[PDB]
Formats: structure tokens, C-alpha cells, sequence
């Protein structure tokens, strides 16, 4: 691809909810509360 | 357990528990500082020796010792709740600075040490009351007049209108 | 935590938006014209108190294009936003005030001067509207198409500095489309009613002439107050119904597509067919049109291409990579895909192209406010206010030594 | 019917106990004065204060 | 109940038996 | 590694109610009181376990 | 980490895609021709068409009958049975000899039952029944499903079942935040416990609180379980019997190894049949090797003829060192390997022939070096001499105390003067004899 | 073969390589930060924008829910009644 | 497999020292 | 920013209900927060403005002061230029301007060219400026003690390759590849 590289998402798997999001990646919002952003990729439907 | 709901009119204070079809604890929102502090219950009986302060003029709190003697009145004495118990759900006017919001999470976590808090728009309660998706909300409170448009639930608030009579200004009429 | 009392004014050229620093969206939004009666501005300030039909009143805009035109009007503004909208004396906040690029450094001295003398407001900045536009996408590398009633400009932002000399003004605006709809309403005859005399709805079917009364209790107006309302009413025209050719007009497919219906305030409705479609090519192709139709007038496009032209190619690269649509204009139906293509014709298409999205009101309006939102909050950023004391020199020196 | 479906009565997940002295899980719950704790330092600090507390009162 | 007895611990502070009067 | 409990039983209470009962158990340390399910209660009723006596608890059976 | 046996070296026949035998490959050095004939007979093997087909490895001792036997299961690898055994083995006081036989034949016929279970999986979040004005007339209150709406770590379903499944769902203590387990097919609700959400630290019941369900509620894909013709002999000849009297007085006396019917293995091999068919089975024959096969007796041998006649026999390797000797069971029928000549007859002979000094040299370096011992050249051909004069076992054999013999003296490698230490403290079977005479 | 001539024509100083790259360095400073600050904080209010919009449909939506369920529960709640009362009736007639 | 502890997106970090690096405006160099 | 995906996943403690943490929240109590004025070391005058603290951490330091970095500039006001930065066509004016203007912008050359002052001085293209901070650079370097040309070049062949009318750009594109 372009190689961008700020848009690093991935395969994620949260604990609690423990299931694969799937493209998530981690960021610091205002006040030091760590967020995981997220994609509607077109692989949403695999993740059965 | 239970969440405490306190809505904070603007010369009515409506306080109950999350659940309840219909809040329990309804006091006028008066303080008065003698000529001790009472607030309206007590302090509507007690004018010859009082003088009656408002803390909240159209829905945005004036002065926060007032306010925070409105909320110990409230818990400590019309809900007798413990405010280290339950969490609290307070409602703030729309188009309330962001200064105003963020005193009333310090008052309440700090002096009375909630566990939990949630400060929520009044429109989209009574939208939420009214169990519609999207609306416009016209609350013609009891200082002021909103006039709020809702989509999605979220509250537009560059359309948001304030026109500054309402119960009070129409008695004085 | 990197917030402070922090005020961000966004003044353009329709409405003000007045809101604190780190909120999401404006805390309000209230039209730039502003009433007038005999005595100084004997007043009436946004939509509740401008609206109420008077006995000889009359509207003014202290703003042209963003330059004020009228600093004491200007100060009135601010008095009442700071009164009632943002119901916080002035004397503590910080104020970031947007300034359009064009607009004279003069007069960003004498907007200093007031503010800082008269409000005495502990702090000030200064950072222009496009500026902010991009500051809202976060990119460095950005090229903005601001287009509101009075003027259409685009203009280039690179590290966060314009390219002063890059700035491209374009009339073919809001007030460009206002006027086409105008003599639209002329040539087929709409009588438009003012809504606040209206009190009978005895509505017609299509085409039809509705009947309709005036409300007894109305006194006289002036013609600059009715012609405001009017404008508003027009303007409600433009959003409701314009819309935008995917590619160049044509007469045949203009009418094939189903036409649209509008509904006027005193019941008078009528369908619109390919006139809609061929309003905003006058935008896009100024020749169609009547009168304002000449080669010096110059469409989007055009526009774009000249903006970035006009800079070396070390930054259009990185215009290539985003092309950035605020404002009013940008809002007319399928508006932004009509340019998208228009600059991929335009602009070759050899090097790599991208727009950025940004469809909603919120998100075309506001983003000159939101991206003053973004810097207000800023933790970097706290150290390049000019306070009073700094002030005391600075309004004069340092509001050019430290704003750029 | 009810006798074969009483149905609902929604679990109520428990409430993850602490111990006053230590802020660590509990895992033991004193029968006297039923204060949880986790350790048996914490055990002879709180009934230590049970002590003082039914002096006091 | 454990508030009754015992006090509160701020934030950061490490949790040591402090007792109520 | 087998993670039992021991010590000293002090109460057994009235289960009679799907009964439910607490055990009060005692160490020279501590001393704790469980909340006893049927299968527990049927245990300890089957060994008659009487107030003053040293059990041991395997916690995973 | 893991104990060297005298047979840890060997990993495999060590031939060619060709199938020629190299001259030292996996562990294995000489006897090529033998190697050979053993990568036939394990194509033979992997073939799973030939049954009952036997092969005698005859020679010396010592020249690796039981080395290539051990490659040939290497080489067919954990999956293919290899059942090993001695010919003492038959004579069990228990039962017969011939049963003993039979027994060893079923347990070199391997099967791999493959069999798919579907179950609905999770934390029960709500029962409840769907009521309907539904039946063929009637004033009752009726159900046409019960909503069960089971919750795992990935999501929750609401499951919509027959309404007969709420006899089952009570009969189980199945409420609200238990974890239950719904066959797919049999639709038989089964309450594993309470999740362990709603488990405090002072709950002392156990065995009640189970973890929530990972993963969908839909899931419990394949059991895949290998088992040999001999374990579904033994489960069914005797019931395991646990429920009733059965338990108590079967237990209460001691299980004694029975001598199975060949009516029990004929109806085993029915039903395997019948479950290679529905594609629930793989059969996969594997090999028996009958070690000191001189040690069975004539009887032995004759029930061998009918075993090995049968379609469903194993592959049989025999291995003999006997020269010609009395088959035992008969007073003075010598017959070549201890075997009589009608089996000998069904046989494939694979012969094995002594070392040279070289083949011995090399298999004490490969026996050196699995056991992790540095030898040097000099004891290394010293101690080739030594298995020349006395046996190849012998020499083998001193490497392990030679080693710790240098190890006492600080040395890591072993020279000459600690093997000629070795070889004095002991003895040989040769001159242990001269000892003796 | 007149693409090769054109192309080498060309080449000498028109076609296929932008000539050289330029290598001088630039020490990092406080503009470029504040534009990162900048990059971050615009990331987060335009996220935070698409949280809150997407918490108050769903938020908005269970309240419906809640609304939807409710009068359905009173709907099957007297429909319950009557149908019991019918079932006691059914009960003595039979 | 990506074998990396998907790293934070920080506000920019306060530098002990400098470390001389900037983009390039382009986008674009080979 | 985004593309048109799922909201963001943002922390939370009650989850669950509140009935879980009433415990891990009852057993502890907040740092007291306020609103305190602080004056950032990064500003050259001490200017003092609010914002949100924890009250224990009052006063104390300014975390962003260590993003207050800025590049040098060199110095000259009387001799330094005639002996040491000399140039025989620039002035001292047109030089200190372009030096102010450099730390006004921080060296980032495109917006420095694109603001130096084409009234009060004769005008020249961006890399002109780029060389002559070289240059200074370098005299500064000496007293204290790729090419730009290319680069002209590279403005030139770039404005080519995208000038180039569009059947053109396609027809030598397609001759560009095929050998
Ligand atoms: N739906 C619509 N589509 C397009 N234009 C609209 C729409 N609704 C209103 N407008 C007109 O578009 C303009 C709205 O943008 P506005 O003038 O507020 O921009 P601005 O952010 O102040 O920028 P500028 O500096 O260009 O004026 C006004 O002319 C408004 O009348
Ligand atoms: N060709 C060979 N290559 C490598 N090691 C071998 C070879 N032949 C035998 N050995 C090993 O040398 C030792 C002697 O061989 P064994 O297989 O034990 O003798 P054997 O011939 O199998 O015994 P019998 O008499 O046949 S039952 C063992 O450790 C074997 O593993």
C-alpha cells in the first residue's frame, strides 16, 4: 500500500470483552484516558 | 443502592431515586442567610428573621455555597440518603459553561464524596421522558425558556434558543 | 491537562460563533447583522431580537467579508455574547479571535486596541479563519475553500503558516447564488411574503397563488430590515433546494431528473426542475449567467487551481494530498463531489490527489471555530497569548511580533 | 405454570469486597462485626477498633 | 459496616488502618 | 498444590429454609465466617462437624 | 533430560527416496540389505491392504533385529501401532496362551474415531416461555418454545427450543446465571454450575462456581480419539458396571483377564465396519513385533498359522537368533530358528549379518554420541578392538563407566587408559567363562 | 526505438529522476511540537465527537426500548388478566 | 507474528535532547 | 482522523453496575483538585494564567516548558558583518530582516520566502535565502571555530512534468514504460 504511517490499526482482543474488535488502535484523549480507535473494515463479518 | 436523580430547576429542586416513577423529594429551590442557613422547606416558613436567596437564575447556578447548601438540604435532609452511597445524576441547563459543569463535579466529588456522577441536559431527559429518538424540546422551566433540538438524542447546541422569561417573570406579569 | 479559561471568537461572514475552549462544537450561533434604532446603537443583537418586526427599524452588518466595518456595533456584539450567551464578565478568559487572511493588519491593530483597552481581558491571541479551518483536521499540509455569503476564497496552510501572499478572492459565494435565486424568483414571479407578517394558512395546490393576511397589529419597517428577513428567507431557498451536476450541465439531463418541491412561507408552493442544477454551475462556470457572467470572474475550479499554482511545488505536493471544503457554499447539494472532480480534471492527476472529509453543518461552518477550539486547549500553545502587561507594549509591537 | 417457570430474578452479580486496612481483595469476613478483610494483621487491627468503637459507644 | 470504623484512603496514599474517633 | 482451609469450627447455624447456613471458622489469628451452599451444608451435616473441633477444607472438592 | 535406552540412537531405516539404504543414516550403519527389505515391508505397512503378512528377522545376535524393528516404527511414525512383545509373554496365568496372542494381534489394529459434537454453550440469561393461543381448542396456558438466552465471553444468543425442554431445564437446577450445555441434537440441557461471576470469597460450596464459556455459544467441533481393536474388545467384553451391583461385587472381586470369545471380536469387527462407513472411523493396521519368537511354543505357533490367515491380522515381525534348536513344546523336533518349518513356510526371512570391525567402530561413535560422550580416536578404535575380541554389546557397554571413570580424573573426553580400566574391572561373557572352566 | 531517442533526448534533464536530494538536516524545535499537540488534539476531538454522537444514539435508542417494552409489557399485562379471568371461568364451568 | 506491544499515540513526548528529523512537506521523496 | 467507522472505546470503572466497585470506590476518596494560577517558565514574561490542578502539585512546574526549544540565530550589529559576514549584496538591513524573519518562522523556508518583504527589498526565490543562511551559517562557524543550483532544477523539471498538457502527459507516460 502507501505506507502511511500514523494509521496503524490492528487486530485487537480486549480482556472483559473478551473478543477480536478487530482494527483498533490505542491513543491518549484529554486527561490521560487511554482510547482504542476502530475500523468498519470490510473483514467486520469474519469476526464470528 | 440506589442512583439519587437531583434535578436542579430554577426555583424548583426535584430529588428521588433511579426507578422511581416520580421524584419523591420536591423543595423550593430557597436559601436564606438570617438577618445558621435554611433552604426552602424550612426557610419559606422562617422569612421574618431570613432573607431569601436564589442560587440558580435561568437554570445557571448563580453562586455555588447556595447551591451546595441546596444539595446537603437535599440529600441529608428530603432524601436522607448518604451521598458516599449512591451515585448521583445532576441536571444542568443547556448552554451552561464549561466552568459551571466542571465546579459541579468538584462540588459533588469533593464536599460530598459521591462515588459516582453523571451531569446530563435537562432537554434530553425530559426528550428521554417523552421516549422519542429525535424532537425538539420547548422546556419552559422555572426561570427560563429552552427551546432545544435533539437528534439522535444529541443535543444541537448551536440551535439552541434562550428567551429569558418563564414561570417567574410571568407571575411578576 | 492543557486547558485554560480559554474563549474562541469565530467571526465571519454570517454568524458569530462564540463558545469555550475545548468544547466539541460552538456554545452559540448567532447571525453577524445587528438591529438599529435612533438614539447611539440603540439595539437588538441576534435571532429573537432581530427578527420581531419594529416600528422603523433597521439592520446593519458590522462585518464585510470579515473585515469590520463598524468597531463600535463590533463591541456591542461581543457585550452581549459576553452578557447573556456566555453570561461570563470578560476580564478573566482568554480570547482567541479568528481573523479572515485578507483582512489588513490595520485593522488586527485596532481589533487589538478594542479588545484589550475597552474589555480588558486578561489575555489575546490572533489566528486566521482558514488557519483554523485545517487546524480542525489536523494537517499541516492543507489547502481550505472558504466560502461563505459575501466572498469564496481558497487558501494554502503549510506548518500552520498561510502562504500570505497565496490568497485567491472569488464574489461566485453564498451571495452570488442568493442573487441567481433572486432573479429566479423575478422572472417567475414569486411574491415573497415575509414570514412574520403571515397569520392564515389558507394554502393551494402547486403553482397556484395562496391566499394568505397580514397581521393588523404590524408597524412600519424599514426596507433595509425586511430586506435582511427577506434574505434569510432566501437563504433557506438555497439550502433547501439548490443542488449541484455531478459533471458539466446539461440542459436534457437537468430536466430528466425529478424535479423538487418548496413550499414558500405564506403557502405559495412551486417545483423546481433544471434551474436548481443550473444555479450552481454559474458558481462553477460564471459565463451562463446574467451580468455578473464575465472572464473576470473566476469559479471554483479555477480557483483552486490558481491557489495552488501560485505556490512552488517544495508544499503543493502536499496540497495535492488534501483538499480541504469549509464554509457555507460547500454545503450545496452534492457540492464537494462536483469539485472533487472538477479539480481531478483541472489538476493533473499524475501526482497523488486526496480530499479530506467533512460533510455537516457542524463540521463546514465550525471548523474555523473548532480548529480555534483545538489551539485554545493546546498545552504548547498556553505560552503565546499576549497578556495586558505584555499588552501594554505588545497591542502595538508584539501583536505582529508573535500573531503571524 | 410459576412453579415450572419462575424465571427472571436477575442474577445480581456480588459486590468485589475489600479489605479497610490493606485496599486488597477480601477473602475473609469477620463474623464479629462482618467488615472483610485480607490478612491477619488486618484481622487484629479491626477488632482493635471494634474495641475502641464499642468503648466509644 | 467498614466505614463506620476505619477512614477513607486519598488516592496514592498506601492503605494503613487509620481509625475514626 | 492443594489450597485447603483449617481451623477451628465455632457455628453452625440453623439452615431450615435450597438451605443455607454460615460456618464460623477459627484460627489463633484470624477467624472468618463462610457462607455455606447444599452441597457444603450436606458435607458438614454428614460428618457432624460440632462447634470446637479442627477441620481441614480441600476448596477445589 | 530424557534416560538413554540401548535403542535411543535408533530414528528411522536411514534409506534413499530410492529406498537403497545408506551406508550410516539415522542412526543405523551396515546391514543394507536388511534395511532394505525393512523400507519394503514399511511400505508394505503404510499400504494397509495386506493382512496378516509375516516377516522373521534372522541372524546373530546382536546384528540388529530389534534396531531395524525399532526403525521400522520410527518410520511409520506415533500414529500406526507398534505393539512390542517378548515371547515369554504368552504364558499368563490368567489366560490362555492362544488368547494372549490373539489380545497382542487387536492391539496392532489401530482406530482413529472422529466424532463431531454440537452443543450451545454459555451463562443461561433469561428463560423464558413463549406463551401462544395456539393449541387444537383449549382454556389452558400454553408454550410453543422456551427462550433460553445463553451468554459466553463472545456474545449471547437467544436459543428458541422445543417446549419438552423444560422438564430437563428444572430437573437440572438450570436458573438464571448458570452455565448450562445444550446438545445441539440430543437437546438435553445440562447445568455445569453457576458461573464464577457470581462467586464471592466467602462462598466455601466448590464445584459449583465454573468459569463463563469462551469463545460462541455454538461450538464444540471434533473428538478425535485413538484407540486399538484390543480396548473396544475389553470395554465390551466387560462392562465398567459402576451404577449397581455390578459396581459393588465386580469391584469387591479382583478383575481377572478373561479369554475373550471370537463371537466379541466378530460383532467389534461389525460395528468398526459400520463406523469406517459413516465416515466416523480410520482403521489404521499396524505392525506387532514379536520378539524371541524361539520362546513361544508349538501351540503357540500353531494358532499363529489361523492368526496370521485372517483379513484382519496385523503385519507380525519375528525376530530369532536361534541357531536349530528344539521347538519348545516338543521333546526333539529341532526345526532352523526355534520355529517350526510350516510357519517358517508363511514367513519372509530378512537375514542379518555380523559387523566389521568398521560397522562396530561407527555404531560405538553413534552410540557415543547419543549417550553425550567424547570419545577420543585413539580409545575409540582400542574400544573397536576390544568388540572385535569379545562382542559388539560388550563394547558398547563400557562407554557409560569409562565416561564417569574420566569424569572422576577431570577429564571430559575418554582415552585409552580409562577404557583399558574399564575393560579390567570388567568382564565378558568369553572370558568370564574361561574364568569359570 | 523513438520512444528510446525521445526518452533519451528527454532524460538528459526532463525525464526520469528529479536530480539529486538535498541533505541537509533540521533540529526538531517548539512549532513543529505544537503542531503535533495540534495533530493529537484535533485526532481526539473529532473522536470524542464520534463517541458522544454514538453513545447518545444508543443511549437514546434503549430509552426507547425501555418506552416500547414497557407498554407492551401493560398491553400483554392486561391481556394476561383477562385471559385468566377466562381460565378461572373456563375452570368452574368445567 | 506485528510482534510489538501496538504501541501508544501519545501526546508528543517532552525531549531530553534534540533529535534532528522533519517530514517531508512532499510527501514524496525516492 | 477517522474514515467513517465504530465510535471510539473509551475506559470505564462501572461497568458492570456499581454494585461490583461500590466497595473499591467507598474504601478510598479523591486527591482535592483546584484552580490555581501558574506562570510557565517557557514564557518570557511572566505572565499567569488558570487551569485545572490537584492542589498537592500547586505552583510547581510547567511540563510543556521543555517543548520551549528554539534554534539559534546569529549575531552583528557593527563590525561582525564587514570582517567576518561579509556580503556585497545584501545590507546589513535586508540581512538582519531576513534573520528576524527566519526565527519568526524557525528556519522553515517556503513560509519565510513566502512572507520576506518584496517591497522593502527586491525579490528572490526561496532557495536564494536557503544558500545565504548557509552561507552565514558557515562564516558564523569559521569565526567561532546539497546544491541549491540542483535544487532550481528540480523547481524546473517538476513544473515541467505537471505542466505538461494532459494528452502528453499520457502519451509520454505510456512511452516511459514501455522501454
Ligand atoms: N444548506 C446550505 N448550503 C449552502 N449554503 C448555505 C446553507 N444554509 C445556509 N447557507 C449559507 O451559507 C453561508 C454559511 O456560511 P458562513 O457565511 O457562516 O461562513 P463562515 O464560516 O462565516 O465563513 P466566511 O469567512 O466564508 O464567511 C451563509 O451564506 C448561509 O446563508
Ligand atoms: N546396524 C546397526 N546400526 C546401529 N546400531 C545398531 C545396529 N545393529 C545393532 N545396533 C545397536 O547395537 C546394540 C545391539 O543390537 P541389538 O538390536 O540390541 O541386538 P539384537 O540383534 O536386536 O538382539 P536379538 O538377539 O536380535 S533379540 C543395540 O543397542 C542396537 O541398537
Amino acid at each position: 500500500g502507501l505506507g502511511d504511517v500514523r494509521y496503524r490499526y490492528c487486530l485487537t482482543t480486549l480482556t472483559v470483552p473478551q473478543r477480536c474488535i478487530g482494527f483498533a488502535r490505542r491513543r491518549v484523549g484529554r486527561g490521560g484516558r487511554v482510547l482504542l480507535d476502530r475500523a468498519h473494515s470490510d473483514y467486520d463479518s469474519v469476526f464470528h | 443502592i440506589a442512583a439519587l436523580v437531583v434535578d436542579n430547576g430554577s426555583g424548583m429542586c426535584k430529588a428521588g431515586f433511579a426507578g422511581d416513577d416520580a421524584p419523591r423529594a420536591v423543595f423550593p429551590s430557597i436559601v436564606g442567610r438570617p438577618r445558621d442557613s435554611y433552604v426552602g422547606d424550612e426557610a419559606q416558613s422562617k422569612r421574618g428573621i431570613l432573607t431569601l436567596k436564589y442560587p440558580i437564575e435561568h437554570g445557571i447556578v448563580t453562586n455555588w455555597d447556595d447551591m451546595e447548601k441546596i444539595w446537603h438540604h437535599t440529600f441529608y435532609n428530603e432524601l436522607r440518603v448518604a451521598p458516599e452511597e449512591h451515585p448521583v445524576l445532576l441536571t444542568e441547563a443547556p448552554l451552561n459553561p464549561k466552568a459551571n459543569r466542571e465546579k459541579m463535579t468538584q462540588i459533588m466529588f469533593e464536599t460530598f464524596n459521591t462515588p459516582a456522577m453523571y451531569v446530563a441536559i435537562q432537554a434530553v431527559l425530559s426528550l428521554y421522558a417523552s421516549g422519542r429518538t429525535t424532537g425538539i424540546v420547548m422546556d419552559s422551566g422555572d426561570g427560563v425558556t429552552h427551546t432545544v433540538p435533539i437528534y439522535e438524542g444529541y443535543a444541537l447546541p448551536h440551535a439552541i434558543l434562550r428567551l429569558d422569561l418563564a414561570g417567574r417573570d410571568l407571575t411578576d406579569y | 491537562g492543557d486547558e485554560v479559561g480559554a474563549l474562541v471568537f469565530d467571526i465571519g461572514s454570517y454568524t458569530v460563533r462564540a463558545g469555550y475552549a475545548g468544547e466539541d462544537c460552538p456554545k452559540v450561533d448567532f447571525p453577524t447583522a445587528i438591529g438599529m434604532v435612533v438614539e447611539g446603537p440603540t439595539y437588538y443583537i441576534d435571532t429573537n431580537a432581530l427578527r420581531v418586526p419594529r416600528e422603523n427599524m433597521e439592520a446593519i452588518s458590522p462585518l464585510k467579508n470579515g473585515m469590520v466595518e463598524d468597531w463600535d456595533s463590533f463591541q456591542a456584539i461581543l457585550d452581549h455574547t459576553y452578557k447573556m450567551h456566555v453570561k461570563s464578565e470578560a476580564s478573566l478568559h482568554p480570547v482567541l479571535m479568528s481573523e479572515a487572511p485578507w483582512n489588513t493588519r490595520a485593522k488586527r491593530e485596532k481589533l487589538t486596541e478594542l479588545m484589550f483597552e475597552h474589555y480588558n481581558i486578561p489575555a489575546f491571541f490572533l489566528c486566521k479563519t482558514a488557519v483554523l479551518t485545517a487546524f480542525a483536521n489536523g494537517r499541516s499540509t492543507g489547502l481550505i475553500l472558504d466560502s461563505g455569503a459575501t466572498h469564496t476564497t481558497a487558501i494554502p496552510v503549510h506548518d500552520g503558516y498561510v502562504l500570505q501572499q497565496g490568497i485567491v478572492k472569488s464574489p461566485l459565494a453564498g451571495d452570488f447564488i442568493t442573487m441567481q435565486c433572486r432573479e429566479l424568483f423575478q422572472e417567475m414571479n414569486i411574491e415573497l411574503v415575509p414570514p412574520y407578517m403571515i397569520a392564515s394558512k389558507e394554502a393551494v395546490r402547486e403553482g397556484s397563488p395562496a391566499n394568505w393576511k397580514r397581521k393588523e397589529k404590524l408597524p412600519q419597517v424599514t426596507r433595509s430590515w425586511h430586506n435582511y428577513m427577506c434574505n434569510c428567507v432566501i437563504q433557506d431557498f438555497q439550502a433547501s433546494v439548490l443542488q449541484v451536476s455531478d459533471s458539466t450541465y446539461d440542459e436534457q439531463v437537468a430536466a430528466q431528473m425529478p424535479t423538487v418541491h418548496y413550499e414558500f412561507p405564506n403557502g405559495y408552493n412551486c417545483d423546481f426542475g433544471a434551474e436548481r442544477l443550473k444555479i450552481p454551475e454559474g458558481l462553477f462556470d460564471p459565463s451562463n449567467v446574467k451580468g455578473l457572467s464575465g472572464n473576470t470572474m473566476l469559479g471554483v475550479s479555477h480557483v483552486v487551481t490558481t491557489s495552488v499554482g501560485m505556490c512552488d511545488i517544495d508544499i503543493r505536493p502536499g496540497l495535492y494530498g488534501s483538499v480541504i471544503v469549509a464554509g457555507g457554499n460547500t454545503l450545496i447539494q452534492s457540492f464537494t463531489d462536483r469539485l472533487n472532480r472538477e479539480l481531478s480534471q483541472k489538476t493533473p492527476p499524475s501526482m497523488r490527489l486526496k480530499l479530506i472529509a467533512n460533510n455537516t453543518t457542524v463540521e463546514r461552518r465550525f471548523s474555523s471555530w473548532i480548529g480555534g477550539s483545538i489551539l485554545a486547549s493546546l498545552g504548547t500553545f498556553q505560552q503565546m497569548w499576549i497578556s495586558k502587561q505584555e499588552y501594554e507594549e505588545g497591542g502595538k509591537q508584539c501583536v505582529e511580533r508573535k500573531c503571524p | 405454570f410459576e412453579e415450572w417457570f419462575p424465571q427472571g430474578r436477575p442474577p445480581k452479580v456480588p459486590v468485589r469486597e475489600v479489605c479497610p486496612v490493606t485496599h486488597r481483595p477480601a477473602l475473609y469476613r469477620d463474623p464479629v462485626t462482618d467488615i472483610p478483610y485480607a490478612t491477619a494483621r488486618a484481622f487484629k487491627i479491626i477488632r482493635e477498633a471494634y474495641k475502641k468503637y464499642i468503648t466509644a459507644h | 459496616k467498614a466505614s463506620r470504623l476505619f477512614q477513607p484512603v486519598q488516592y496514592g496514599q498506601k492503605p494503613e488502618g487509620r481509625t475514626v474517633a | 498444590e492443594t489450597e485447603i482451609i483449617e481451623g477451628e469450627v465455632v457455628e453452625i447455624q440453623i439452615d431450615r429454609p435450597s438451605k443455607v447456613g454460615k460456618l464460623t471458622l477459627k484460627t489463633t489469628e484470624m477467624e472468618t465466617i463462610y457462607d455455606l451452599g447444599t452441597k457444603m451444608i450436606e458435607s458438614l451435616t454428614k460428618d457432624k462437624v460440632q462447634a470446637g473441633d479442627v477441620i481441614t477444607i480441600d476448596k477445589a472438592t | 533430560t530424557q534416560r538413554i535406552a540401548s535403542h535411543s540412537h535408533v530414528k528411522g531405516l536411514g534409506l534413499d527416496e530410492s529406498g537403497l539404504a545408506k551406508q550410516a543414516a539415522s542412526g543405523l550403519v551396515g546391514q543394507e540389505n536388511a534395511r532394505e527389505a525393512c523400507g519394503v515391508i514399511v511400505e508394505l505397512i503404510k499400504s494397509k491392504k495386506m493382512a496378516g503378512r509375516a516377516v522373521l528377522l534372522a541372524g546373530p545376535p546382536g546384528t540388529g533385529k530389534t534396531a531395524l524393528a525399532l526403525a521400522i516404527a520410527q518410520e511409520l511414525g506415533s500414529k500406526v501401532p507398534f505393539c512390542p512383545m517378548v515371547g515369554s509373554e504368552v504364558y499368563s496365568t490368567e489366560i490362555k496362551k492362544t488368547e494372549v496372542l490373539m489380545e497382542n494381534f487387536r492391539r496392532a489394529i489401530g482406530l482413529r474415531i472422529k466424532e463431531t459434537k454440537e452443543v450451545y454453550e454459555g451463562e443461561v440469561t433469561e428463560l423464558t416461555p413463549c406463551e401462544t393461543e395456539n393449541p387444537m381448542g383449549g382454556y389452558g396456558k400454553t408454550i410453543s418454545h422456551v427462550i433460553i438466552g445463553l451468554k459466553t465471553a463472545k456474545g449471547t444468543k437467544q436459543l428458541k427450543l422445543d417446549p419438552s425442554i423444560f422438564e430437563s431445564l428444572q430437573k437440572e437446577r438450570v436458573e438464571a446465571g448458570d452455565v448450562i450445555y445444550i446438545e445441539a441434537n440430543s437437546g438435553a440441557v445440562k447445568r455445569q454450575g453457576r458461573c464464577d461471576t457470581y462467586a464471592t470469597e466467602f462462598d466455601l460450596e466448590a464445584e459449583e462456581y465454573v468459569p463463563l464459556p469462551k469463545g460462541d455459544v455454538h461450538k464444540k467441533k471434533e473428538i478425535i480419539q485413538d484407540v486399538t481393536l484390543h480396548d473396544l474388545d475389553v470395554a465390551n467384553a466387560r462392562p465398567q458396571g459402576g451404577q449397581d451391583i455390578l459396581s459393588m461385587m465386580g469391584q469387591l472381586m479382583k478383575p481377572k483377564k478373561t479369554e475373550i470369545t471370537d463371537k466379541l471380536r466378530g460383532e467389534i469387527n461389525k460395528v468398526v465396519n459400520k463406523y469406517i462407513d459413516q465416515g466416523i472411523a480410520e482403521l489404521v493396521p499396524g505392525v506387532l513385533f514379536v520378539d524371541e519368537v524361539h520362546m513361544l511354543d508349538i501351540e503357540c505357533f500353531t494358532y499363529l498359522h489361523r492368526a496370521l490367515e485372517s483379513s484382519i491380522a496385523p503385519i507380525v515381525i519375528f525376530a530369532s537368533n536361534r541357531g536349530n534348536c528344539v521347538i519348545r513344546g516338543t521333546e526333539d523336533i529341532t526345526s532352523p530358528h526355534g520355529i517350526p518349518l510350516d510357519l517358517l513356510d508363511r514367513v519372509m526371512i530378512i537375514r542379518t549379518m555380523l559387523y566389521t570391525p568398521q560397522e562396530m567402530k561407527q555404531i560405538i561413535k553413534i552410540r557415543a554420541q547419543t549417550e553425550g560422550i567424547n570419545i577420543s580416536e585413539e580409545a575409540l578404535n582400542h574400544l573397536g578392538e576390544i568388540g572385535t575380541k569379545t562382542t559388539l554389546r560388550y563394547s558398547v557397554q563400557l562407554l557409560t563407566p569409562a565416561n564417569l571413570l574420566a569424569k572422576i580424573n577431570g577429564k571430559d573426553s575418554i582415552e585409552k587408559e580409562h577404557v583399558e580400566e574399564i575393560s579390567e574391572l570388567f568382564y565378558d561373557a568369553k572370558s568370564s567363562a574361561k574364568i569359570l572352566a | 526505438h523513438q520512444r528510446i531517442a525521445e526518452l533519451r533526448k528527454a532524460g538528459l534533464w526532463s525525464q526520469r529522476r528529479l536530480p539529486k536530494l538535498q541533505e541537509a538536516p533540521r533540529p526538531k524545535s517548539h512549532w513543529d511540537y505544537l503542531l503535533e499537540e495540534m495533530q493529537w488534539m484535533a485526532t481526539d476531538f473529532a473522536q470524542e465527537r464520534r463517541w458522544k454522537v454514538a453513545a447518545a444514539k444508543k443511549l437514546v435508542r434503549t430509552v426507547v426500548r425501555h418506552h416500547e417494552e414497557k407498554q407492551l409489557r401493560e398491553e400483554r399485562g392486561k391481556k394476561e388478566e383477562q385471559s385468566r379471568l377466562r381460565r378461572i371461568a373456563a375452570s368452574t364451568a368445567r | 507474528d506485528q510482534t510489538e506491544v501496538m504501541p501508544l499515540w501519545t501526546p508528543p513526548t517532552p525531549p531530553q535532547d534534540d533529535s534532528d528529523i522533519y517530514l517531508d512537506s512532499v510527501m514524496c521523496l525516492m | 482522523s477517522d474514515k467513517k467507522d465504530a465510535p471510539p472505546l473509551l475506559p470505564s470503572d462501572t461497568g458492570q453496575g456499581y454494585r461490583t466497585v461500590k466497595a473499591k470506590l467507598g474504601s478510598k476518596k479523591v486527591r482535592p483538585w483546584k484552580w490555581m494560577p501558574f506562570t510557565n517558565p517557557a514564557r518570557k514574561d511572566g505572565a499567569m494564567f488558570f487551569h485545572w490542578r490537584r492542589a498537592a502539585e500547586e505552583g510547581k512546574d510547567y511540563p510543556f516548558a521543555r517543548f520551549n526549544k528554539t534554534v539559534q540565530v546569529p549575531v552583528y550589529s557593527e563590525q561582525e558583518y564587514q570582517l567576518y559576514l561579509h556580503d556585497d549584496a545584501w545590507t546589513k538591513a535586508e540581512t538582519d530582516h531576513l534573520f528576524d524573519l527566519s526565527r519568526r518562522f524557525d528556519l522553515r523556508f517556503v513560509v519565510i520566502h513566502d512572507r520576506y518583504d518584496h517591497q522593502q527589498f527586491k525579490k528572490r526565490s526561496v532557495e536564494d535565502l536557503k544558500e545565504r543562511y548557509y552561507h552565514i551559517c558557515a562564516k558564523l562557524a569559521n569565526v567561532r571555530a546539497f546544491d541549491a543550483g540542483h535544487e532550481r532544477r528540480r523547481k524546473e523539471q517538476l513544473e515541467r512534468l505537471y505542466n505538461r498538457t494532459p494528452e502528453q502527459v499520457a502519451e509520454e507516460e505510456y512511452l516511459l514504460q514501455e522501454l
